[PDB]
């Protein structure tokens, strides 16, 4: 995330994700709901059935937010300032859930990009997700 | 821990396809790179030790109704001999899941992953047994 | 989990001095302030609920040889009804330790604390029992 | 740690710790070794008996490092740059151990400063210790 080498890897890896960011975000959400049933409690207003238009729509948003972050590795706190208010202040999301979603995103990237998901890239992406999660739980700073 | 008959069969069927050497080597290798403090406990021997880890996981997958007994000895090994904090058992487990996802692609469906997360949690908890 | 006869007596003797209302109120209050996401699950009712938490801990301290059975029902309550991630059980436990340190000062020696850390870990693990 | 309110609390609380920083650091180390036996593995060269001159000496160092940090809340990465190399690069200390030591330090402060260790101060100090721990495991960044 923060080391020059890590930023380079993150931007590179995300160029390979491309316009699939939204699709992967939606699949990562389904993996999280299935794998870790505790998380479902934050979405009482969603239809959580596979292929849900709500989950699809929400995955796209999550995907666009990450693509935004990758463009602003220099100033994550500023670029995601609004999102930290929502997650930590309004929703009070338990920080453990960010680790769970991050694991599910890495799993989804492994599934779709097996050749590009090298150990070096896996490492840099884990740091990236960890650094985003920090920002989004920043109200707990 | 507790799986249905259908989940258990999917879990077992995927394990028939797991090369313990190649999966083991890769899972241990990624642990060392992604979580660099584990380098305190550990190249051609990453492969050799990776293989032993996976062979042990395999034993869990075939003894799902008694994980505690299966890993009793290994639990003492990691606690009093090596002093490995049990949080790292959960980390290795998730790395193994990412590796299986990479190897199996679209066959590693959201449902199958959810089953493997149960198994990995069961295994990590059995290894933590004689700590806490 | 496993304490010596001497540790068990020190643990019990300190518990004779614990005001469950005042300790309970303070421990729950500090959880909410130090770990603000717990505010999702929860003032004069912080006191009332704090008291119930401590009364439950008290039951553990008097049933050290069967923590699993003692908290079986409470484990289901926190898992399927409330959906509390078990990491928070460990957090509350450490907050209780800090509160006991504040209340007892120099009598809460390094040795006595080490015993209470075993008890708090035992309790958190019993409450996580039907999750993982 | 980082919010103005938190920095104010941290500097205030540490003024009450004063010249006892070294003593408290040593006691926090004894609480950690006793409470969490796993940690002892990092000190094969220490005499770990109560009243050890080595533990006393080392507590003082730990105490001086925290007092340093409190004077540089603005630039923690720079002030503790050398320590992050030692902890994360040379020693490879498992990040969980920083949470354990931090709990033991808060326990020690509770023991000695029961009137000053208010919920507001406890909260700010937890953030402070968390932020220091981040810096010291920064090689894992
Ligand atoms: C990688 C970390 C995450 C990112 C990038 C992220 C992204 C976002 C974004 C962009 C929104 C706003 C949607 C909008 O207003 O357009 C949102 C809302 C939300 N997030 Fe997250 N999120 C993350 C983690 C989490 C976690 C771990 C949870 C809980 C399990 C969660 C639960 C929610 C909920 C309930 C909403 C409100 C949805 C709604 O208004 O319908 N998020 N998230
Ligand atoms: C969580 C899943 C794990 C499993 C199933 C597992 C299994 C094993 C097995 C089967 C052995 C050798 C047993 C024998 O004596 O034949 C071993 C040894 C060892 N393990 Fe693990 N392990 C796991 C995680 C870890 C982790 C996270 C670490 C920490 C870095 C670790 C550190 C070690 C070390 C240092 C040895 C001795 C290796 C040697 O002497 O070559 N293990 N483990
Ligand atoms: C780890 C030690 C804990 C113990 C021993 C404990 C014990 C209890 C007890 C005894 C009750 C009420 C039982 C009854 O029905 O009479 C309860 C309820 C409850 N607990 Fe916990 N608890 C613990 C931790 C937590 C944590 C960390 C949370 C998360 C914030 C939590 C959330 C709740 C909630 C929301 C209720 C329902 C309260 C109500 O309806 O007023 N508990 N717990
Ligand atoms: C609040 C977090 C911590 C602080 C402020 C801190 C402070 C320090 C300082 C200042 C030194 C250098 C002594 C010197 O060269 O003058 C040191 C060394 C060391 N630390 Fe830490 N430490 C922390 C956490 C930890 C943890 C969690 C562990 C492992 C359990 C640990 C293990 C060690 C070891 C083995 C040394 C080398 C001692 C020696 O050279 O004899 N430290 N620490």
């Amino acid at each position: 995330v923060l080391s020059a080498a890590d930023k380079t890897n993150v931007k590179a890896a995300w160029s390979k994700v491309g316009g699939h960011a939204g699709e992967y975000g939606a699949e990562a959400l389904e993996r999280m709901f299935l794998g870790f049933p505790t998380t479902k409690t934050y979405f009482p207003h969603f239809d959580l059935s596979h292929g849900s238009a709500q989950v699809k729509a929400h995955g796209k948003k999550v995907g666009d937010a990450l693509t935004l972050a990758v463009g602003h590795l220099d100033d994550l706190p500023g670029a995601l300032s609004d999102l930290s208010n929502l997650h930590a202040h309004k929703l009070r999301v338990d920080p453990v859930n960010f680790k769970l979603l991050s694991h599910c995103l890495l799993s989804t990237l492994a599934v779709h990009l097996p050749n590009d998901f090298t150990p070096a890239v896996h490492a840099s992406l884990d740091k990236f997700l960890s650094s985003v999660s920090t920002v989004l739980t920043s109200k707990y700073r | 821990v507790q799986l249905s008959g259908e989940e258990k069969a999917a879990v077992l069927a995927l394990w028939d396809k797991v090369n313990e050497e190649e999966v083991g080597g890769e899972a241990l290798g990624r642990l060392l790179v992604v979580y660099p403090w584990t380098q305190r406990f550990f190249n051609p021997k990453v492969k050799a030790h990776g293989k032993k880890v996976l062979h042990s996981f395999g034993e869990g997958v075939h003894h799902l109704d008694n994980l505690k007994g299966t890993f009793a000895a290994l639990s003492e090994l990691h606690c009093d001999k090596l002093h490995v904090d049990p949080e790292n058992f959960r980390l290795l487990g998730n790395v193994l899941v990412v590796v299986l996802a990479r190897h199996f692609g679209k066959d590693f469906t959201p449902e199958l992953q959810a089953s493997y997360q149960k198994v990995v949690a069961g295994v990590a908890n059995a290894l933590a047994h004689k700590y806490h």
